RNA sequence: GAAAUUGUUGAAAGGGAAGGGCAUUUGAUCAGACA
RNA sequence: CGUGGAGGUCAGUGACGAAGCCUAGACCGUAAGGUCGGGUCGAACGGCCUCUAGUGCAGAUCUUGGUGGUAGUAGCAAAUAUUCAAAUGAGAACUUUGAAGACUGAAGUGGGGAAAGGUUCCACGUCAACAGCAGUUGGACGUGGGUUAGUCGAUCCUAAGA
RNA sequence: GUGAACAGCCUCUAGUUGAUAGAAUAAUGUAGAUAAGGGAAGUCGGCAAAAUAGAUCCGUAACUUCGGGAUAAGGAUUGGC
RNA sequence: GCGUUGGAUUGUUCACCCACUAAUAGGGAUACCCUACUGAU
RNA sequence: UUGGCGGAAAGGCCUUGGGUGCUUGCUGGCGAAUUGCAAUGUCAUUUUGCGUGGGGAUAAAUCAUUUGUAUACGACUUAGAUGUACAACGGGGUAUUGUAAGCAGUAGAGUAGCCUUGUUGUUACGAUCUGCUGAGAUUAAGCCUUUGUUGUCUGAUUUGU
């Protein structure tokens, strides 16, 4: 079931009332947990470009929203948990509004 | 060894309120269980019937380590290690009466009346 | 000095059920028809009310005065079964229950606790016992007609008919204050799988008792628990512990309205003449809408929003004038409590703001 | 390779005390003599 | 009664297992204490008449050594703050690199020196210990390498002074 | 850069990213703050907290060992183009 | 059964006023460790 | 087997019908030994199990997860197996602030300015002001609402009169 998706994720409703020095790192775990819920896989990998996108407004300045690409994939041999995992990289827009989830066609 | 423990529900299987999830002990332990399954297979034994019959654990000699604390004191600081052993075993699904004549004649009379 | 606390509600622990359990009822009167002694619904929010005042002699006689009320969702309530109770030299004794041949998914989902894994086999033998003749049923019914000096009926709510989503029904037992216990159970037997209003128990110009469980507040210590000052052992020395989620009982509660879901313009006094239900702008605060009957009662019930309560019809023949005065509403505030509400209707919002960029 | 102390198994007991004393019951266990 | 030694004695016991030890297994003696069986163990020892003493322990805020509760408890909380992928390897909250985020903010978390320290400096290999967590890393461990002077300095001068 | 400055704040050169971590927000603590209306009534006790504080214009009493007290008091002013 | 105050004055309880209110009566009784108390499975 | 009665902690007390025995109500026949003169001389009743051959019915809970009416940790309350489903986004409703970036102007004290020497000369800069603008951003993390799109919807454990 190799599949790719777009997804938004709303961080203002996930990072309310939080320690300033953990607003930004906690978003990492929230994102991985989001992949764990939607895609249904536990072993998660991210992009340093996306890490830049999160951290760019400091730690106590993280944006209220983002927009993401997700790619569930197969895995290489004997990474024993599953033949699959998830990967996460961003996609660039002047706003993440008026968007919604979509399977991106395959090329 | 169950004091000032935060309680949690996953012991409710066992009928107990207090529980905890150690890692290090378990790593060594399933090291041993893998060793014992390996050894039973080396003997050429089954594992599907196989259960742990006996485990055992007993204190062992302490590192003399230290730290330094108030009023100028070397107050000791030290370990609590473990010997461990266990024995695993294949599950297996598996007098004459002195008496007296007063008691003898009675039963013989019950036979006598038994038609 | 006084003591920085009461002593009646002294074992300040949490109750065992969010359903505050009826303990008292007014006794009986075996001359009337049957009148249900209680009812129950789900508290939703508060509002403010002005009310013209027929209070002879008071300073505020024939004046408008603002006061403050609460609101509770009060759908129709279906009966599912009965029980009898007999006097002993121990107390009372449950001696038979009887149920009503077809039971909702809601109450079947109450008695089970992990629903979807269940096979939902709750009453499958009981409905089979409801044979061609109902022989065993009539056996265990006429028994109660003979015995059981006092009798109660079981109810359950229709909670799917609320904006709330819990899917589960809150049972209760309710005592009757009619006579002729044979007539009581016959009445109830006719009411099997039949439902009951709240304007068919209550009406305006009424006093009630409100028994519920409070909001919880966790393990607050002495200074906010008992309002005590700030810098062997006795049990009244104002030591810290759990606050909130206690059971309570609040009495002498003047109803003003017995609302109706089908009645449009539930917020209409004689004065407003505006087609608005009392559900104000924004929805309720942590509760949704009021498209059912309702009650508007003054003061403030123990509870929090989207919490259950139980109602009792004042348990005795009151004596104060305030128990008998005649209510007349003049205006319901219908503004959003999600902010400093100013406007009743979104049409009024349009009217006072004008048209806007997004409007066209 | 003793003792404090510690674990596993076997047996037994246990409601704010334990241990000891006189007698006995239950259970386990046991030496001696019949020629 | 008992103990360490000594003079005699039992032509004493003793690898076919002395002594010591363990034992809700037995016998004796009122009692100190003795005797016996079994198990363990591996090389000396005891009965009797006498002798001689560093001769018998519950205690001494006793001594030395060891071990317990307290307890997997207090606590590892000052020093803004860390995050993502790859490599390594079996294993990464911590090693290395790379992308971002912060900081010391030049009377510094920089670079050099004095006194003192003395191989800590550098590489390779490596973790059983040490680094109050872990560690594949390290001032830790092993093996080695490395300090170049006519001009910097000491030596020379004399100071208060000895 | 700032500004009187070697105060404090920010930054470049250079160097650390070391201080056991993780999940949760119940009280009370420890440090730090805000609170109407009154304004030291409280309290042995204005203990502590808080008030003005920087720069310019005017002005600054008695008393004196005439040298000061004196940033006296007290009033106004303070941005950008 | 329920209630008995706000101030003024001394290191000091000795001493004694103002005003309110219904009155402003008299008396006594380090701390994690086990206990008790408040709460919780 | 018939029909009654009894709720205070009934769990038993009556009664019809026959069947089935025994009768010490009266009179007969047979047997008893030997436990050696007695040795409780074992007779009842609680519970459970394994086997017997005959009927009967073929479920919950906990954990994990999610919510939060609750919340120290536990707990209490909710939801979830193909749908009146549940969720992640998005739209709409409420409210929150207070009018965005991007530009344009015959507003804009003023000072220069290429000289078409004005007689608003126009061109430069220019705090700000005026207009697209109740605009923009935010909105449940412990708000309302949804015919939208996209996904989930069978993982571990334990329990018996």
């Amino acid at each position: 079931d190799v599949v790719t998706r777009e997804y938004t994720i709303n961080l203002h409703k996930r990072l309310h009332g939080v320690s300033f020095k953990k607003r930004a790192p906690r978003a990492v775990k929230e994102i991985k947990k989001f992949a764990k819920l939607h895609m249904g896989t536990d072993d998660v990998r991210l992009a340093p470009e996306l890490n830049q996108a999160i951290w760019k407004r400091g730690v106590k300045g993280v944006e209220y929203r983002l927009r993401l690409r997700i790619s569930r994939k197969r895995n290489e041999e004997e990474d024993a948990k599953n033949p699959l995992f998830s990967y996460v990289e961003p996609v660039l827009v002047a706003s993440a509004k008026g968007l919604q989830t979509v399977v991106v066609e395959e090329d | 060894f169950n004091s000032s423990i935060g309680r949690t529900a996953q012991g409710k299987e066992f009928g107990v309120t207090k529980a905890r999830w150690p890692a290090k002990s378990v790593k060594f332990v399933q090291g041993l269980l893998q060793n014992a399954a390996a050894n039973a297979e080396a003997k050429g034994l089954d594992a599907t019937k196989l259960y742990v019959s006996h485990i055992q654990v007993n204190q062992a000699p302490k590192q003399r380590r230290r730290t330094y604390r108030a009023h100028g004191r070397i107050n000791k600081y030290e370990s609590s290690p473990s010997h461990i052993e266990l024995v695993v075993t294949e599950k297996e699904e598996a007098k004459v009466v002195r008496l007296t004549s007063r008691q003898r004649g009675r039963i013989a009379a019950q036979k006598r009346i038994a038609a | 000095a006084p003591r920085h606390g009461h002593l009646g509600f002294l074992p300040r622990k949490r109750a065992a059920s969010i359903r505050a359990r009826v303990k008292a009822f007014p006794k009986d009167d075996r001359s009337k028809p049957v009148a249900l002694t209680s009812f129950l619904g789900y508290k939703a929010g508060m509002t403010t009310i002005v009310r013209d005042l027929d209070r002879p002699g008071s300073k505020f006689h024939k004046r408008e005065v603002v006061e403050a009320v609460t609101v509770v969702d009060t759908p129709p309530v279906v009966v599912v079964g009965v029980v009898g109770y007999v006097e002993t030299p121990r107390g009372l004794r449950s001696l038979t229950t009887v149920w009503a041949e077809h039971l909702s998914d809601e109450v079947k989902r109450r008695f089970y606790k992990n629903w979807y894994k269940s096979k939902k086999k709750a009453f499958t033998k009981y409905s089979a016992k409801y044979a061609q003749d109902g022989a065993g049923i009539e056996r265990e019914l006429a028994r109660i007609k003979k015995y059981a000096s006092v009798v109660r009926v079981l109810v359950h709510t229709q909670i799917r008919k609320t904006p709330l989503a819990q899917k589960k029904a809150h049972l209760a037992e309710i005592q009757l204050n009619g006579g002729s216990i044979s007539e009581k159970v016959d009445w109830a037997r006719e009411h099997f799988e039949k439902t009951v209003a709240v304007d068919s128990v209550f009406e305006q110009n009424e006093m009630i008792d409100a028994i519920a469980v409070t909001k919880g507040h966790g393990f607050e210590g002495v200074t906010h628990r008992w309002g005590t000052k700030k810098l062997h052992v006795m049990w009244s020395v104002a030591r810290a512990g759990q606050r909130g989620y206690h059971s309570r009982t609040s009495i002498n509660h003047k109803i003003y309205r017995v609302g109706k879901g089908d009645d449009e313009a539930n917020g209409a006094t004689s004065f407003d003449r505006t087609k608005k239900t009392i559900t104000p702008m924004g929805g309720f605060v942590h509760y949704g809408e009021i498209k059912n009957d309702f009650i508007m009662v003054k003061g403030c019930i123990p509870g929090n929003r989207k919490r259950i309560v139980t109602l009792r019809k004042s348990l005795y023949t009151n004596t104060s004038r305030k128990a008998l005065e005649e209510v007349s509403l003049k205006w319901i505030d219908t503004a959003s409590k999600f902010g400093k509400g100013r406007f009743q209707t979104p049409a009024e919002k349009h009217a006072f703001m004008g048209t806007l960029k997004k409007d066209l």
